[PDB]
């Protein structure tokens, strides 16, 4: 008899948690295996004529399909001067924006870069 | 930060000699005075690497100072019956009956049925209050009186609700019913639900004039002044079949209206029919017809979806022009907009001696700067250039208010990199109330929308704008073609995609050569129609674009600043619910203009083949460039070069977007293959069009259908169709200080096409 | 090498007790005698690391000596009108027009239109030869008289086609025109297209009865033997409303008939409509009409296709049923079979005393050996034990005579590795016309196959077959159950999915558990009506098995041994031309199930989310596995431990096709998750129908969706639903000698759905 | 005019002719850059429990996706005890078959894999 | 009882009244038929010295308003007899294009209308029981039936 829509809940997220665990365990494991591909980004964050490595590559398919609630932007607060790191809130709020500014904007994308890796270090 | 403190649009976006276009302008605070001018769009891209931002002044008598001031808008999709005579607050008793289906049952207050007024809780309404089906009845001396349901409802069931009053014995009644069949719910027969109930209550007050209109999806916020009721506690879902009683109803006439039986029909005081209007053309129309015979029709408010699936929809028909009794409702978001109905503030008349080109009106407040832009046609029947540049209306409607790196979570995915938002991207998530969503964008139930419209501010349409998916999107990717003809010595015309809807191929034949935008995606039937009439005799185009005719468009027949797409499996952002993929403004399919056998290889000879946001490539010269009936297009180009390795959108000229040459898809047999494009990553990817099966390794550099096509075809009478199939095409165009392998291939092309000889007959 | 020597198949896949079964068997020549005995299949796979290959004989009147004979094959589509009286030869003047769309147009001679004797040249035909349109007559002597075309035909072009003979000025005529508009074609109006032509040619024989029937989409190859004619020169693509004509037609007449007009109707022969016989519910039928009031009715051999896009469709209805006016076509393939028409050589009925199981009729030939596979019920009305389980066959049609890896150049990109294959994938390969093909291949016109029949032999279905994904695929990956049911003491009854299709839910109710095949993907609407009845009724369910409820079949109800498919975008293998969506047995919509809002989660709780074939995967139990409500599936299981590390199908028991739970698709909301798998690499993927943008990292290991999930949810009245969500399940139930956790949790919930408690009420 | 269908021909065969010859210049490239891939494959040619490596993995996704016409693959000629390597040809022809036996399929595979690599060398 | 289509235009940057008429007949709708060869086809023009205000009264379909409208009542003197068809009110001058394209039943510019009220708008499978007319340009100027009109006439 289901007559009450509090009793259940999306069960999914059980198994959601237990492959966050095992996919940032894989990333950090990567990024130890591998210390070369920060510099690799640092040298070329898009790839420009130089294609990223397959495990750069990987990555950045970790860090790039995550949910939106939390996700790191760069906001142009002048551009092609300042540039500075934002973090996305709730309908209605306004981001909270970093310290550090930028000058140009792949500077500020291997800073994104480096700190989504310090933010999944921390939790482990 | 540096907020938005002026916002504005206009009422039309395009105007010939001698018409009038409105501007309506809005402020955070009705405080202090703005400016206004009038200028002519020339280059919008601020990159230091190219022109920079360029703009001329025009004397107009449009410029002066207008007091600034907030105007309201309202934002949600409803239906109000206007009662002006109180007809529908019954004076005794009275029973209301409707079928609901909630897609987020736990998200506030939600009024469904009102007559209701909210300042002074006088009338009745039927709500959704935590998660339970309410039904109150006030008189404005704040005591009201209510009866709640047992069971919560589920999210995404169908329930027939019934809610009645009854003076004689003082008493509230409330009766739910689950209709679940196999295909209408979120879930099947096999799931034991158990949502059935039948409450009462002791009503102490009797139901006032709440001098209100009727809102089915919401509840009236003050009494009306000018005639004017505001809606303020916006339902999430569809809405079948809502009836208003004379008389009381009991729990078998409750039973009978839960299976669709209409009783006491002499008793009704009103009942709303969502599917009369329905032919074979659709149901293009805000109007709701009144069934009972009383005259309290109804008039959809901000764009309700129509033709929807109603609570008796088995799958046998998934047409709604074919069986509309199973389509009987409308979903009813609370994040729509069709219309911010403002308030004029100037208006400007068109002068004789104004050129056709991109004009806007610049406006002055405090520290914000804004604009506003509008395009101006030639005299009416006429033509005062051998070139017509097609301005992408359409496809600015369809990006308008985009919002996908705040909602999507494969927002950074498609791209290639984090995105860079400017404050108008903080502002549209700030007050989103102001602006409405994109096609792009969903709802907040999860449905995308299907319904974007001219007549509100939108943001990403502003020269100075650069958008998240790399340096610039929609309208300053044309300003780099219209910069381009500027600098040399092009004269041209412009035209929307609009104009074109209206005029057909009879605007298309007045000019020599048509160019279109970096990005015409979206098209109606009559444009493809009229593009494929102007080169079936001796029309010439060039198509310096990708993804260049993928989705089918209709504008609303009544509302002609609205717009409807209906998307499916393909280049989408979302997916229509299983039996609404049929249009409401024609009654046809319109999906993809591929899968109704009019690929975009049977008119601009290539495709959509491979999309990717990272960065661009370069063409390479195919054995077709050393043909000799092509030497006019390679004629400055050494036979060993790159063209286009270097450019301001992308880094390149083949990138972002790629269309190829296929026979299959409709490529006339006497197209060449100038050029391809290589140098893409694995951010570039393979559409689902083109897919069987999912294999590994489908994405750019491992597979064949990652490539931009340079191709070039000629018809019948002296014309002929070349295309470039990228959309950095025109970001390349001012490289090196217009001394590049693009502008020289692009200008060869273009002094061909507008001379008096025939295109050259490959 | 290793040749095949003997065929067979059988008239009926099931036959209940009392009743009677035919065998058709073919040698490759008629000498010497064959043997032939039942058996009883019980385990099929012949893998060292497992049970080996088992089976059982029974005593029966069917053994005996046969003697062998070639049975020869009619092969491919076609219209056979029957004229014994020789009224569509006329004596004098004659016309033949119809409407031509040729898929293959330079692929041999190809037979549009004919009453022609081949052996002897007598007759008329209209022909394709050389790519060109040859309109002949013939008189019996060898003289032949001939008129071709200038122009050669164009691929998948709509021509007007009108053959004269005047005798009169003595002169063979021939009219050529092109009827394109911006649908029905290749290409589209743009083309400057010049196919018209008028030819004419002396006329020096007469023509003569032929002795043979009329035939669209051939020739006649001989004189009529014993009133069968046979047809050698199949065209390839679409002909629409073919008509013959008394007198000699003009060039006027012509041009007119090109239009659509039916000039002269009282000088009309013959004139066949194609599309008369839609209603509402399609057109199910072989019969086609002549609409000139003389009787001379068609029929449709090997199933053409109809319900296909005429001559003058238009996109503005895709549905036949509503517009059938432009959907007067048939497509007339090379490469169909619906029946093999061979002759009977030995029939068998069921005795008294036989127990319902899977039985095949050995056939022992002189180095090689056949099996005819079959299925015995139980008596009608009544059931012999307490477990039914469903044989998938309808999954066992769609997958008949399957040579994807010799075809499709993707097949080993969708697997993970080089695919191994018998010697009867070698003699599909080499004798094609015996065989037929598959629903994951296409034609030699590159459309899909939309029908699929019984009635020819099926080398996939026999026991000892070993596919190219990987081990087995349809039945002995069932064998694998049949084997874990006879090892253990459980007594179970067999049906098929075309009794399930007859009887509905009646059959399902007189069992307390039902149990799946291994792959059970294509269903009828009405055998998910049976389960979603069965079970919303104390009925029990094991999904042993994944990708199971995925497209929409329907039996055809003139010919119940074939079955129609037709497909769209999602995990396929085609996708159907624009306009033909909509199936000709029953005019419904009919694609995936998820997209008419009946996906696999609204009934058997799990559903489609990935797949690939590598290799296997293992599972890891959930936070729901410790829950004490389930406690009676996990009994003898650690709560540390693997779920099927290992197994004969792939080496785990996660593979090959994964279900998810997923509440937005339709899983009841009281089902608990218990485990999930693991370890699966880049060549699993996700779905296309789970793909909005398609961005890099969406495979096995880098996407949430790559999972299996074993799930449990209950129903009313007692009733329950068990799910596996893995085709490689069924695999691990034999490893380590029947001692591992996938036979442990299978036989504690099959011990608990057979007691008379009801089941434990999550 | 358009009047003759062998007056015409598709023209994308003249791309697919230049993106062959990139694509086996970067996978020989690939081949030669990182020679472990080989014994890799060599060790577990389905991957199981260990999967392949990236570069193993562009070799695979080049091999696989080729044209039937002219593809190797596995004949069982006795089950569990001998397989050989064919080759397909047109509808109605028997495959052309190898001269060498295996023993296990695994050894077929990595047989093929080699076959592979000797004709994209012999191709340059 | 000849079906017409009459375009009356006011165009201030000529400071110019036109007029387009022209005749629409086919087999069925008229008194008589095609074999009549009818000529009652024009296009006139007139000077406008005065500009058009505020008549403060309602506005008519088949008449016309007597006095200013008094207690919001607005009467009606010179009534019309026969069919009228599609009335609709733009804010832009046309030129004999548009009032050719019109007489086809094409709706030439439609952002550029003001008003347009169809008759047939609320005809499901139960009639027109009602005398709200519909504006079909989305500015809700709707219409009302006065004395009953016949609803359901050949158009
Ligand atoms: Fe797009
Ligand atoms: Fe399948």
């Amino acid at each position: 008899c289901v007559r009450d829509p509090s009793n259940y809940r999306d069960r999914s997220a059980d198994w959601y948690a237990f492959y966050d665990e095992r996919r940032r365990k894989e990333i950090i494991d990567i990024i130890d295996e591998h210390p070369e591909i920060v510099e690799e980004h640092a040298a070329n964050p898009f790839g420009y004529r130089k294609h990223p490595s397959p495990y750069l590559q990987r990555v950045h398919n970790y860090f790039r399909m995550q949910p939106t609630f939390g996700r790191y932007y760069i906001y142009s607060e002048r551009e092609w001067d300042a540039y500075r790191i934002a973090t996305i809130r709730e309908f209605g709020e306004l981001p909270e924006l970093g310290d550090e500014r930028f000058k140009t904007e792949e500077e500020a994308m291997h800073a994104v870069f480096l700190r989504r890796i310090e933010d999944v270090r921390a939790e482990l | 930060m540096k907020d938005i403190a002026i916002r504005g649009y206009c009422d039309r976006p395009s105007v010939a000699t001698g018409e009038t276009i409105r501007f309506y302008v809005s402020a955070n605070e009705t405080r202090g005075t703005f400016d206004a001018e009038l200028v002519r769009l020339i280059h919008g891209d601020s990159n230091p690497a190219g022109p920079g931002y360029k703009e001329e002044a025009i004397k107009s008598d449009l410029e002066g100072q207008y007091p600034a001031r907030f105007q309201r808008t309202q934002f949600g999709s409803y239906v109000e019956v206007a009662d002006p005579d109180a007809g529908l607050q019954p004076d005794g008793a009275f029973s209301v009956h409707l079928f609901l289906w909630s897609t987020t049952p736990s998200r506030g207050r939600q009024g469904i049925a009102s007559r209701w007024n909210d300042e002074r809780q006088s009338g009745w309404n039927l709500a959704i209050e935590d998660g339970r089906v309410v039904f109150t009845i006030g008189d404005g001396s704040g005591a009201t009186s209510s009866v709640v349901s047992d069971r919560p409802l589920f999210q995404q069931i169908w329930y027939s609700i019934t809610g009645v009053y009854d003076p004689e014995k003082k008493q509230l009644r409330l009766y739910q019913k689950s209709v679940v069949n196999r295909t209408n719910s979120r879930f099947g027969l096999v799931v034991p639900l158990d949502s059935d109930c039948a409450v009462s209550a002791d009503a102490t007050v009797k139901a006032a004039d709440s001098e209100t209109s009727l809102l089915i999806a919401g509840l009236g916020e003050a009494a009306a002044q000018d005639g004017r009721t505001w809606c303020i506690a916006h339902y999430n879902g569809k809405v079948d079949a809502p009836k208003i009683y004379g008389c009381a109803l009991g729990q078998d006439d409750a039973e009978k209206l839960s299976r669709g039986e209409i009783v006491r029909p002499i008793s009704r005081l009103a009942h709303w029919d969502f599917s009369a209007g329905i032919g074979l053309n659709g149901i293009p129309t805000d109007h709701v017809v009144d069934a009972s015979g009383y005259g309290h029709h109804g008039r959809c408010m901000n764009q309700p979806s129509r033709g929807s699936t109603g609570w008796n929809w088995d799958g046998h028909e998934e047409n709604f022009i074919h069986c509309p009794e199973q389509y009987g409702a409308l979903w009813f978001h609370e994040d729509c907009l069709d219309d911010c109905r403002w308030e004029k503030d100037f208006e400007f008349t068109v002068p004789e001696g104004l050129k056709s080109d991109f004009y806007a009106v610049k406006i002055r407040y405090e520290d914000t700067e804004d604009y506003i832009p509008f395009f101006v046609l030639p005299p009416r029947g006429t033509a005062t250039a051998p070139i017509l540049v097609i301005a992408s209306t359409l496809s600015y409607l369809a990006y308008a208010n985009e919002q996908i790196m705040h909602k999507a979570d494969i927002g950074q995915a498609v791209a290639g990199h984090t995105p860079v938002l400017n404050e108008n991207d903080v502002e549209l998530h700030k007050n989103l109330s102001y602006y409405g969503l994109s096609t792009y964008d969903g709802h907040i139930d999860g449905r995308g929308v299907q319904y974007t419209s001219w007549r509100r501010p939108i943001m990403n349409l502003r020269p100075k704008h650069r958008q998240g998916f790399g340096s610039i999107w929609e309208l300053p990717a044309d300003l780099h073609l219209i910069d381009w003809l500027n600098h040399n010595g092009f004269e041209y015309d412009v035209a929307t995609e609009h104009d074109l809807n209206d005029q057909g191929a009879e605007l298309l034949r007045r000019y020599k050569v048509v160019l279109t935008g970096s990005h015409p995606e979206y098209q109606t039937w009559a444009n493809a129609d009229a593009w494929e009439d102007y080169l079936a005799d001796g029309g010439r185009g060039m198509y310096l674009a990708a993804n260049g005719m993928y989705w089918i468009v209709e504008v609303h027949p009544e509302k002609p600043w609205v717009m409807e797409v209906r998307k499916e499996l393909g280049v989408t952002a979302w997916e229509a619910p299983p039996g609404e993929y049929h249009y409401s403004t024609n009654g046809r399919r319109g999906g993809r203009f591929r899968g109704r056998a009019r690929a975009t290889q049977k008119i601009w000879g290539t495709g959509m083949s491979s999309f990717g946001f990272d960065h661009s490539g370069y063409f390479v010269q195919m054995p077709d460039s050393q043909d000799e009936r092509v030497a006019w297009i390679m004629e400055g180009i050494d036979p060993e070069e790159r063209i286009g390795d270097g450019g301001l959108v992308g880094g390149g000229a083949g990138g972002y977007e790629l269309d190829r040459y296929d026979l299959a898809l409709g490529t006339p047999p006497n197209t060449l293959l100038l050029a391809s494009s290589v140098e893409h990553s694995v951010v570039y990817t393979v559409i689902p069009d083109d897919k069987a099966f999912p294999h590994p390794g489908m994405n750019g550099g491992e597979h064949p259908f990652v490539r931009a096509d340079i191709t070039y075809f000629s018809t019948a009478n002296g014309g002929g169709m070349f295309a470039t199939s990228s959309i950095s095409w025109l970001g390349s165009l001012s490289w090196n200080d217009y001394d590049n392998n693009v502008s020289k291939m692009t200008k060869n092309v273009l002094n061909q096409f507008i001379k008096d000889e025939p295109a050259p007959r490959v």
